[PDB]
RNA sequence: ACCCACUCGGCACCUUACGAGAAAUCAAAGUCUUUGGGUUCUGGGGGGAGUAUGGUCGCAAGGCUGAAACUUAAAGGAAUUGACGGAAGGGCACCACCAGGAGUGGAGCCUGCGGCUUAAUUUGACUCAACACGGGGAAACUCACCAGGUCCAGACACAAUAAGGAUUGACAGAUUGAGAGCUCUUUCUUGAUUUUGUGGGUGGUGGUGCAUGGCCGUUCUUAGUUGGUGGAGUGAUUUGUCUGCUUAAUUGCGAUAACGAACGAGACCUUAACCUACUAAAUAGUGGUGCUAGCAUUUGCUGGUUAUCCACUUCUUAGAGGGACUAUCGGUUUCAAGCCGAUGGAAGUUUGAGGCAAUAACAGGUCUGUGAUGCCCUUAGACGUUCUGGGCCGCACGCGCGCUACACUGACGGAGCCAGCGAGUCUAACCUUGGCCGAGAGGUCUUGGUAAUCUUGUGAAACUCCGUCGUGCUGGGGAUAGAGCAUUGUAAUUAUUGCUCUUCAACGAGGAAUUCCUAGUAAGCGCAAGUCAUCAGCUUGCGUUGAUUACGUCCCUGCCCUUUGUACACACC
């Protein structure tokens, strides 16, 4: 499917004097700035990184 | 292919005749002219066209084709 | 005799690479631009040629010595990657076998391909990857073929003809198939629009797919391509990409001088399946009552009522989501990736089926899809086009796809009566219910429907049922053939189709052979869709009935992948 949606696709018949070639030129719009589309390739996988932590310290309790 | 047979005979179309028109009229004792060839009756032809004598046959050539009057 | 330490001198195997080298490798091929221990010999591009000649030897066949003319840009070495093998070792698969299914191959007949025959039987295509293929079911069209008949739609520019007329057109006649003024008879008509020549354009289903684009088929039911930093190699290049294991899979796990990514497979997309949860509806429908039929009547049952009102969304419809991740558990295996069974689930064969699909290849087919196209060809007595008619269908045979049968798991006659994807008429004659008339075909008067609204519930077929047949070419079979009736259509003869009665073939399960396929599949069955004025034995999708046999291997066969050889690299045509 992702073809159907980041890839615009031309041909063009340049017709010349010994004969035609056919020219076909393939291009990729960054799955980034989609917009309304899916925002990337399905391939994709990002995790988020955690966050580092001071953690332990015993009980204790606040009271507003 | 097979190019050429031909029993012969080729042929031309034709030639618009010839001719130099139209003497077809008489002017005589000054100036006063008739008319010989009638003219024909329908509104197509503005009375400035005439009737072809053939036997039997007068008919109208502004008329490309169409009606016989006979005289 | 053995065992062992050590030792000279032998033939060698090994590990390394201080070092060598073009590299293969070499402990000598080492201590060599940081160039010298001693000494012999041989070579100075490839041919010509170890030829001629001379000398010599030998019985001889031959040996030793041994040129040149001319010619010529490579010939050559090691190793790298391809390509290729009538080399080997691993695989993979119903386009391959196994176990079986259902066949074709045997007949009639429907198509196609050959060949033959014709004025013509237009042509493309020939292993899988040509032969119901060109969406190719051709009556005229199509149309390319054959017999003939018209017409320029010959830009344009220059030249000539020429207003005393450059040119057009024609009634009747002849002529012709023709009510074509094609021509000719005759003689008007038109009025610078053509016409005559050149130069130059123009069409063309003419040739060239072996000049091209585009598209397309195959290779591939395959699993392959690649770059980062690091290891090796002077460089080509390799390693990563790999014995094994696993997987549909360069799927993984694992192994490890590699690590860690990407394109392709996957993911994704469509479609079938699952919602008593969501948002909804007279173009969907279910419940209750009103209105009403008929039976039974105590209550009950079974129908009519495109709006007489109420309500709901289980059926249907489709927007939004939830659901499977081989979950659970037990097995087994490098307890690795996986695989096996079992519970459970709508669903656990990639969940089923498809859509999309990397690099690279083929002189694969396609100038007959194109107003895609280069070049050739033709261009008015046209290979342009058009009108008339035949032909593509021609009939001794050969080939491939099929259709129908060989009947009693039947054929027939009543009767039960059940689907799905589809499709349909505006500048018009589509799909068509209902009402008549007609045995049939159909004819006819109406009507609904631009369609979830009407044809339609597509009451389809296979099939289920009660009989009529009686194993006999028989009530199986339906070839061929005569007679009539209709229907599309301007036109049906060479018989478009359809209906009726009569006729009543071969064929008794098919040799050598070869296809297709593992589950709602095989095969039986019909229907819709394309083509379509008319014509399905065709194909594309649809649902109905719904099986016996595998859940293996490598024996055939095809194709991969690894080692190998190579003197091919336009790569075994
Ligand atoms: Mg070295
Ligand atoms: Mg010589
Ligand atoms: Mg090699
Ligand atoms: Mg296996
Ligand atoms: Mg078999
Ligand atoms: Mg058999
Ligand atoms: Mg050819
Ligand atoms: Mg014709
Ligand atoms: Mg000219
Ligand atoms: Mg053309
Ligand atoms: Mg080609
Ligand atoms: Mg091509
Ligand atoms: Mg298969
Ligand atoms: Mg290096
Ligand atoms: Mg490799
Ligand atoms: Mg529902
Ligand atoms: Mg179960
Ligand atoms: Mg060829
Ligand atoms: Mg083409
Ligand atoms: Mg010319
Ligand atoms: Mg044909
Ligand atoms: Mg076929
Ligand atoms: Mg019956
Ligand atoms: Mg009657
Ligand atoms: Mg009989
Ligand atoms: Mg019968
Ligand atoms: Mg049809
Ligand atoms: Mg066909
Ligand atoms: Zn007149």
């Amino acid at each position: 499917q992702p073809v159907n949606d980041f890839i615009d696709t031309a041909t063009r018949h340049v017709l010349m004097r010994q004969g035609v070639l056919g020219i076909k030129v393939k291009i990729m719009r960054d799955p980034a700035k989609s917009r309304t589309g899916p925002k990337a390739l399905p391939d994709a996988v990002t995790i988020i990184e955690p966050k580092e932590e001071e953690p332990i310290l015993a009980p204790s309790v606040k009271d507003y | 292919k097979k190019v050429y047979t031909t029993p012969k005979k080729i042929k031309h179309k034709h030639k618009k005749v010839k001719l130099a028109v139209l003497s077809y009229y008489k002017v005589d004792a000054e100036g006063k002219v008739t008319k010989l060839r009638r003219e024909c009756s329908n509104p197509t032809c503005g009375a400035g066209v005439f009737l072809a004598n053939h036997k039997d046959r007068l008919y109208c050539g502004k008329c490309h084709s169409v009606y016989k009057v006979n005289a």
